[PDB]
RNA sequence: CGCACGGAGGCGAAGAACCACAGAUUUCCGAAUGAGAAUCUCUAACAAUUGCUUCGCGCAAUGAGGAACCCCGAGAACUGAAACAUCUCAGUAUCGGGAGGAACAGAAAACGCAACGUGAUGUCGUUAGUAACCGCGAGUGAACGCGAUACAGCCCAAAC
RNA sequence: ACUCGUACGGUCACUGAAUCCUGCCCAGUGCAGGUAUCUGAACACCUCGUACAAGAGGACGAAGGACCUGUCAACGGCGGG
RNA sequence: GCUUUACUGCAGGCUGUCGCUGAGGACUCUCACUCCGGGAGGAGGACACCGAUAGCCGGGCA
């Protein structure tokens, strides 16, 4: 039958109706004062954590981060840069807020890789992410059988490189057939088109 | 102006490096020190 | 908090944490969000638990809307850790389930009771 | 063109900021839980180098010792009082409902306890003119009606030191001297003695503003100089 | 008994020189980490940030380097268009972050020679200056397929 | 930043000690204020359109503008017959 | 380099609208949110702030 899980899940369908609603009308009053990376002892979206590769384990840890919100923070221009060249207040960046969280968060954490991140809200002024993070040398990870993999000199800083899940899914690497000619193998490796 | 140990110990050996190429090397290798540097002439670092 | 929607007295707890113990050493009872769960919809429950300081509330929120489109009767329990305990287990449990009670019916029956009772 | 003088300002510059190092005192009103039980001797009349003002040293019943703004009257021996049931003599500070109408206060606050904002240069003065249960009408030095909560606390009393702006400098020196303790850069150019490059007004085979000097509202800063906003020029008419 | 053929002297048949490997020693500054400092000084140090934790720095991690290569970000102008704004130069130069001896990619919500067809991924030859774009100007410009190289497929979440 | 500052303040401009004075002009331009009426983008909204969408018309209508007033120690003007 | 009622844009100010945003064409409210207060608590309040968009102005700048 249906899993406890699929409760939580089920609910953050519409993070805007019922209990859901109520919590975090409450929640983020005390979020709105966490700082911008804050530790958590359990995950906030259970199902989603798990689902994403979470684990009730030992050096599986879990934080939630607190970006900024809105589109582009750009300059004008200090020399002389046209018209096309004058983004400032109607432009936006190449990297969607999930991914600067993740990354604000392996920076907070200097030893520890991300696994992955999810939405946990976002009031008029800035968005929260939840950010999945293991430690790559506590043994307690080195021998599972399903994180292991995660301790590979090549995935050192892994989210720094866009290996992340969102990482790979905003390089435009999602679909394997038509419009990612100019994403994979790599974007770099395509002159930077995509 | 006032100069600390390392200054010192540095000026030193600046000063050193300052010495002829011994006679004797001459004669061993059967024929110049390129680092002649003169407290008028030339500038120290620092 | 948000899925409470009416205090326990301490007493009435005590008592239903009590029956739960001797409804693991003579029925059977489901320690786990989880294991509470599907019991509730396989109808093989008679009593659940539902710790009250639990976070993320999401985890439980649903229970008390499950059990009541189950008939289930359900009861809150001011700590995690004693209902953990009181389901004889190391490391506390958020909810717990009376799988057919055991020489507790009697209780539990008037429990199940007197919350009716309690609104 | 190049950033004009007020853009520079901003920055917060050397040249542009004021000597705080070399001031005094943040004067503001001393806290009281409540009652009224609170009131000092005046121990000293000093100048205070950010306002060319004087101010008294006060020292309290507990052994506190803090610099309050001076209204003119308040001399060395004296005894004022803080609270609200401070007794409404010249110097003593009270919210002003405890403040009888038609009489002149300054040091005005604008949310009660922030600390007085209002009125607080050389004899300058307050007047509470209309009481309620909600509002307390007073008429700042400018001649506005400042409707405030009557829980606002004020002192009463002109601000000492008035009439300084009857004497003129007379000289430069002066005027130095006064403005290098002060957060302002001095002396003044005139923006029509400038080039083009350096200001709105610049430029010309001879001194004359190329444009009307009445700007509107909305013009951006670089642009915003001369008659900012005006609802009108002249003297006459 | 270095470059380096001198003087004096010394070492080597106790097998030296010399070479390969492994080891010893390895001052101070230096990521530089007890604190400060133009390589020195002052009175026990994983400083800072983290994970585990006997909650004790007890056990661990990070930091910085490297010719270029690689990956993720940020992102010009000269110039071309015989001027010039879109466009071009060009995702080039330059900057910020990060990994490895290779990186990235990768076992189809694919393809669509539409089929009774193919069967992860890079890459090379071609497809092709083709389709497509574009003050439809100057210019820009793929893919499926094919021939090759090499080939290798798997693990969770949930149900119980 | 101004600001340990508060209209006897400080900001932005012009003229350039004292003394005697500082005329007329608000049409244009600027600034400011008002405004029946008119004009005025997008969203939501009505009608039609499309099994959806592109779409067609309507409706309401902000700042702004029209329009009206104030202002020249505001840009400036002070002729011909 | 500089100017402007040259061309084209951008900052920026003004304004409508959408989100943040809640309870009962004019209104009440308090609970988010902002400010004052050491605090208790006070003021303000679904406005303001911020994200987005739309119209006007826009040599301050390119
Ligand atoms: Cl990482
Ligand atoms: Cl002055
Ligand atoms: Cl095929
Ligand atoms: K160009
Ligand atoms: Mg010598
Ligand atoms: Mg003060
Ligand atoms: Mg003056
Ligand atoms: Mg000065
Ligand atoms: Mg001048
Ligand atoms: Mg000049
Ligand atoms: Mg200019
Ligand atoms: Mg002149
Ligand atoms: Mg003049
Ligand atoms: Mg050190
Ligand atoms: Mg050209
Ligand atoms: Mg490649
Ligand atoms: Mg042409
Ligand atoms: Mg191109
Ligand atoms: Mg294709
Ligand atoms: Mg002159
Ligand atoms: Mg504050
Ligand atoms: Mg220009
Ligand atoms: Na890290
Ligand atoms: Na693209
Ligand atoms: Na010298
Ligand atoms: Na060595
Ligand atoms: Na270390
Ligand atoms: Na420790
Ligand atoms: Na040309
Ligand atoms: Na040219
Ligand atoms: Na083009
Ligand atoms: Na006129
Ligand atoms: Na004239
Ligand atoms: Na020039
Ligand atoms: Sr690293
Ligand atoms: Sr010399
Ligand atoms: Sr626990
Ligand atoms: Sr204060
Ligand atoms: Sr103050
Ligand atoms: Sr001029
Ligand atoms: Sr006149
Ligand atoms: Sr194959
Ligand atoms: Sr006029």
């Amino acid at each position: 039958a249906r899993s406890a899980y699929s409760y939580i899940r089920d609910a953050w369908k519409n993070p805007g109706d019922g209990q859901l609603a109520e919590l975090q009308w409450q929640r983020q009053q005390e979020w709105r004062n966490e700082g911008a990376v804050e530790r958590i002892e359990r995950p906030t979206r259970l199902d989603k954590a798990r689902s994403q590769g979470y684990k009730a384990k030992q050096g599986v840890i879990v934080a939630r981060v607190s970006v900024r919100k809105g589109s582009a923070r750009k300059r004008r221009h200090k020399a002389g840069r046209r018209s096309k060249r004058q983004g400032v207040t109607r432009i936006t960046r190449r990297k969607d807020i999930q991914r600067v969280a993740e990354e604000r968060a392996s920076r907070t954490f200097p030893n520890l890789r991300v696994l992955n991140s999810y939405s946990v809200g976002q009031d008029g002024r800035q968005k929260w992410h939840e950010v999945i993070l293991i430690d790559p040398n506590h043994p307690a990870i080195q021998n599972d059988d399903d994180l292991s993999w995660i301790c590979a000199d090549d995935q050192a800083d892994r989210v720094f490189r866009g290996l992340t899940g969102a990482g790979r899914r905003n390089r435009g690497l999602s679909g394997k057939g038509k419009g990612s000619e100019k994403t994979r193998p790599s974007l770099r490796s395509n002159g930077g088109k995509g | 102006g006032k100069k600390s140990k390392a200054t010192k110990k540095r000026l030193a050996k600046l000063d050193n490096q300052n010495s002829r190429v011994p006679a004797w090397v001459m004669l061993k290798t059967d024929r110049r020190n390129h680092k002649r540097r003169h407290w008028r002439r030339n500038d120290t670092d620092e | 908090p948000v899925y409470v929607d009416f205090d326990v007295p301490a007493d009435l707890e005590d008592d239903a944490l009590e029956a739960l113990e001797v409804a693991r050493d003579t029925g059977a009872v489901k320690k786990g969000t989880n294991e509470t769960t599907k019991s509730i919809e396989r109808g093989s429950a008679e009593l659940v638990f539902v710790a009250e300081d639990v976070q993320p509330e999401e985890i439980v929120m649903h229970i008390p809307e499950l059990a009541d489109e189950k008939g289930v009767p359900f009861i809150f329990v001011e700590q995690q850790d004693d209902l953990g305990h009181a389901a004889g287990l190391e490391v506390g449990s958020a909810a717990a389930a009376v799988t057919d009670a055991g020489e507790a019916d009697a209780d539990v029956e008037d429990i199940a009771d007197k919350v009716e009772e309690l609104r | 063109g190049r950033r004009i003088q007020g853009q520079r300002r901003g920055r917060g510059t050397s040249t542009f900021r004021a000597p705080s190092h070399r001031y005094k005192a943040d004067l503001e009103h001393r806290k009281v839980e409540d009652g009224d039980v609170i009131a000092g001797t005046v121990v000293d009349i000093e100048h205070d180098p950010a306002r060319s003002a004087p101010v008294a040293a006060v020292e309290f019943e507990d052994g506190d010792r803090r610099l309050i703004l001076a209204p003119e009257g308040v001399g060395v021996g004296d005894e004022l009082q803080v609270g609200v049931s401070a007794e409404i003599a010249p110097g003593n500070t009270l919210p002003l409902a405890e403040i009888p109408e038609g009489v002149p206060v300054c040091n005005v606050e604008s949310s009660p306890g922030d600390g007085g904002k209002f009125a607080r240069a050389s004899g300058v003065n307050a007047q509470l003119l209309t009481h309620d249960r909600n509002v307390a009408v007073v008429k700042l030095p400018s001649g506005e009606m400042k409707r405030l909560d009557p829980q606002c606390r004020a002192t009463i009393g002109v601000v000492a030191g008035g009439g300084r702006t009857d004497k003129p400098f007379v000289k430069a020196g002066n005027k130095h001297h006064k403005m290098k303790a002060r957060g302002t850069k001095w002396p003044n150019v005139r923006g029509v003695a400038m080039n083009a490059v350096d200001h709105p007004f610049g430029g010309g085979g001879r001194q004359h503003p190329g444009k009307p000097k009445s700007i509107s509202r909305n013009a951006p800063p670089g642009r915003k100089v001369g008659d900012i906003a005006s609802k009108r020029t002249g003297r006459g008419g």
